[PDB]
C-alpha cells in the first residue's frame, strides 16, 4: 500500500513537521496541509506556509501552540492537474515531539569555563535546560534557571590546566529520551 | 405556598393528605412532572427514572392536599448530589474458621444518584464479639476486605457504613449482621509469604507447619479489590500443586504492576483456607 | 502535609501514555463524531489541587472499568491503565489527613452520556479517550 509518515521536532526552537513517502510509485510534486484538533468540533485550517510547498515539511510553530490538544493533519500531495493521495494523522506535543538541542560555545578560563547558549529572541514548553561538563571520568549535570537570545551560564570552581568537555540539551521529561549536543571541549589557562 | 424543606438520602427525596411533587430547573420557566410522585400517600419521592443532572440545581415544587382543597409548598433551591446521602450499603458475610470475608457494595444498585461516583466507594467498618461487646473499629475499606485473627465458633457481629472521600459525603450505617465463625480447620492456611527474586526467576516463599504437603497457589490483579460486582483468582501455573515450601516461576508470567497472592495447603482430601494476601509489585528488585 | 513518592511524576505519564498507546483507528474518520465537551479549564491552593485530581482520576478509573471499556479497548493496555490509575489514587487519598468537585463531575457525565448517545461507537470511544487525554494534561500541569 502506500503510507507517509511524520517527524514532529523541535528545532532552533521552529517546530518542524516533517514527513516522508514509502511504497509511492508517482512520488507527488506539490504538498499541501492540513491540520484541525479535537476538543471543539472545526474545520481544517491550511497552513499557508506550507500550501503547495515543494519541500517534503512544514513550520508550524504558530500554528500548534498547545502542549495540551491532540492536532489531526491531513497531508496531500498533488503531481499534475491532480490530487495523488491524502493520508492522516494525529500528534501529541507532550509526546510526539523531539527536542534539539541548541547551539552553544564554550570559553576556558584560569578558574572556570563560559557557555554561551545561542537561543533567538522571541510560546512555550515545561522544559529543562542542561548543561553536561565532563572531566575525567566525571560528568557534573548543570541546570541553570528560567530564552533570551544569547544566554550565559557560568561554569565554575574548575581546576586549570585540567581539560573539559560540555555538552548541552534540552530534556522534557524523565522518561522520554534526550537528544545531546555535539561534544566541545577546551582545556583551562595554568 | 410555605417553604417546605426536603431531605435526600439515595435517590428519594424525603419530606419532613396525598402528594404530587414537581420541579423547575434554574432559570425556571416550566415546571415538571415527576412520574410516581404524583397524587401519593407517601412523602418520600423516588425518582430512579430520568431526573439525570442530578448535578444541576433545580428547584421542587410539592401538591398537599387534605379533602377537597389543596395546599401549595415550593422548596429552596439545592443541587441534589449536594444534599444526598448514602444509604446503608448492603453487606454479605462469608465465614471461616478464624476469618469473616466481607463484600460489601451499594444498597439499591443502579442508582442514578451515585451512577458514576458508585466505585469511589470507601467503606468503614465496625465489628464486635457477641459475647464480648468488644469492639474494633475498621476505617476506609474497599469493597472486598476479609478481616482475620478470630477465633473460632465464636459470633461476631458489625454493621458498616459508606464514605467518599472527595465529595466529603458520609452516610447510614447498615443494619447489624451476625456470623458465626466455622469449626477450626484441622490445617491452619499456610503462613507468612515472601515474594524475592532469583536470577531471572521469581521465587515464592512460605512456612507451612506439616510436612508431606501439596499447595494451590494463586494471584489477583491488585487493583480489582475496590471494584464491587462481576474478579477470578486466576491460579499461577508453574505453582500447581508443588510439593514444597517454596515455589518458583520466570519473572515474565506478571508483567508490571502490581499483583496479590495467598496461599492454600491441601493434602488431597480436606483442604487448608487461605493465607494473607500480598502486595506484588513486579517492580520489586 | 502529604508527599507523594518521588516516582508520581513518572505515575501521571504513565496513564497518558496508556491513553495514548490504546488508540485503535485513525482520529481523522471520526472528525464527525467531534464535540465540545466544556471542560472545566478554570480549574488549573495545595489541597484543592489534590481533591480536584484525586476527583479526576477516579472518574477516569471509573469510566474505563465499564463493562463497555472491557469491549472497546484491548484488555492488556486496560488492565494497567487502571494499575497505575488505583496506584496514584491510592496514595493520593492516603492524604485524607485533617461548584467545585461537582462541576468536574457534570463534565463526566456529559462523556458518559455522549457514548450512550452515539451508541458506545468506534469513532465515539476514541473522541472520548482522546477529550480524556486532552484534560488530563491540562490536569498534569499540577506539581
Ligand atoms: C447475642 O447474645 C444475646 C444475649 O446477650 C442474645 O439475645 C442474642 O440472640 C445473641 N445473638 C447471636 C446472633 O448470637
Amino acid at each position: 500500500d502506500e503510507s507517509c509518515t511524520f517527524k514532529i521536532s523541535l528545532r532552533n526552537f521552529r517546530s518542524i513537521l516533517s514527513w516522508e513517502l514509502k511504497n509511492h510509485s508517482i512520488v507527488p510534486t506539490h504538498y499541501t496541509l492540513l491540520y484541525t484538533i479535537m476538543s471543539k468540533p472545526e474545520d481544517l485550517k491550511v497552513v499557508k506556509n506550507c500550501a503547495n510547498t515543494t519541500r517534503s515539511f512544514c513550520d508550524l510553530t504558530d500554528e500548534w501552540r498547545s502542549t495540551h490538544e491532540a492536532y489531526v493533519t491531513v497531508l496531500e500531495g498533488f503531481s499534475g492537474n491532480t490530487t495523488l493521495f491524502s493520508c492522516s494523522h494525529n500528534f501529541w506535543l507532550a509526546i510526539d515531539m523531539s527536542f534539539e538541542p541548541p547551539e552553544f560555545e564554550i570559553v576556558g578560563f584560569t578558574n572556570h569555563i563560559n557557555v554561551m547558549v545561542k537561543f533567538p529572541s522571541i510560546l512555550q514548553f515545561d522544559l529543562s535546560l542542561v548543561i553536561e561538563e565532563q572531566s575525567e571520568g566525571i560528568v557534573k549535570k548543570h541546570k541553570p534557571e528560567i530564552m533570551s537570545g544569547n544566554f550565559t551560564y557560568i561554569i565554575d570552581k574548575l581546576i586549570p590546566n585540567t581539560n573539559y568537555c560540555v555538552s548541552v540539551y534540552l530534556e522534557h521529561s524523565d522518561e522520554q529520551a534526550v537528544i545531546k549536543s555535539p561534544l566541545k571541549c577546551t582545556l583551562l589557562p595554568p | 405556598p410555605q417553604k417546605v424543606e426536603v431531605d435526600i438520602i439515595d435517590d428519594n427525596f424525603i419530606l419532613r393528605v396525598t402528594f404530587s411533587f414537581d420541579y423547575q430547573k434554574t432559570g425556571m420557566d416550566n415546571w415538571i412532572k415527576l412520574s410516581g410522585c404524583q397524587n401519593i400517600t407517601s412523602t418520600k419521592c423516588n425518582f430512579s427514572s430520568l431526573k439525570l443532572n442530578v448535578y444541576e440545581e433545580i428547584k421542587l415544587r410539592i401538591r398537599a392536599e387534605k379533602e377537597n382543597t389543596s395546599s401549595w409548598y415550593e422548596v429552596d433551591s439545592f443541587t441534589p448530589f449536594r444534599k444526598a446521602q448514602i444509604g446503608p450499603p448492603e453487606v454479605h458475610l462469608e465465614a471461616e474458621d478464624k476469618a469473616i470475608v466481607i463484600h460489601i457494595s451499594p444498597g439499591t444498585k443502579d442508582s442514578v444518584m451515585w451512577a458514576l461516583d458508585g466505585l469511589s466507594f470507601t467503606y468503614s467498618l465496625v465489628i464486635w464479639k457477641n459475647s464480648s461487646g468488644v469492639e474494633e473499629r475498621i476505617e476506609n475499606i474497599y469493597s472486598r476486605h476479609k478481616i482475620y485473627k478470630l477465633s473460632p465458633e465464636t459470633t461476631y457481629c458489625l454493621k458498616v457504613k459508606a464514605a467518599l472521600l472527595t465529595s466529603w459525603k458520609i452516610g447510614v450505617y447498615s443494619p447489624v449482621h451476625c456470623i458465626k465463625t466455622t469449626v477450626e480447620n484441622e490445617l491452619p492456611p499456610p503462613e507468612n509469604i515472601e515474594v524475592s527474586v532469583q536470577n531471572q526467576n521469581y521465587v515464592l516463599k512460605w512456612d507451612y507447619t506439616y510436612a508431606n504437603m501439596t499447595f494451590q497457589v494463586q494471584w489477583l490483579h491488585a487493583f480489582l479489590k475496590r471494584n464491587p460486582g462481576n474478579y477470578k483468582w486466576k491460579q499461577i501455573p508453574d505453582c500447581e500443586n508443588v510439593k514444597t515450601t517454596q515455589c518458583v516461576f520466570p519473572q515474565n508470567v506478571f508483567q508490571k504492576g502490581i499483583y496479590l497472592l495467598r496461599v492454600q495447603a491441601s493434602d488431597g482430601n480436606n483442604t487448608s483456607f487461605w493465607s494473607e494476601e500480598i502486595k506484588f509489585d513486579t517492580e520489586i528488585q | 502535609g502529604c508527599d507523594l513518592p518521588q516516582n508520581h511524576g513518572l505515575l501521571s505519564r504513565n496513564t497518558l501514555v496508556l491513553l495514548h498507546q490504546m488508540r485503535r483507528i485513525s482520529p481523522f474518520l471520526c472528525l464527525k463524531d467531534r464535540r465540545d465537551f466544556r471542560f472545566p479549564q478554570e480549574m488549573v491552593q495545595k489541597a484543592h489541587v489534590m481533591s480536584v485530581l484525586h476527583e479526576m482520576l477516579q472518574q477516569i478509573f471509573s469510566l474505563f472499568h465499564t463493562e463497555r471499556s472491557s469491549a472497546a479497548w484491548q484488555m492488556t493496555l486496560l488492565d494497567q491503565l487502571h494499575t497505575g490509575l488505583h496506584q496514584q489514587l491510592q496514595h493520593l487519598e492516603t492524604c485524607l489527613l485533617q461548584s467545585p468537585a461537582l462541576t468536574l463531575r457534570r463534565y463526566f457525565q456529559g462523556i458518559r452520556v455522549y457514548l450512550k448517545e452515539k451508541k458506545y461507537s468506534d469513532c465515539a470511544w476514541e473522541v472520548v479517550r482522546m477529550e480524556i487525554m486532552k484534560s488530563l494534561f491540562l490536569s498534569t500541569n499540577m506539581q
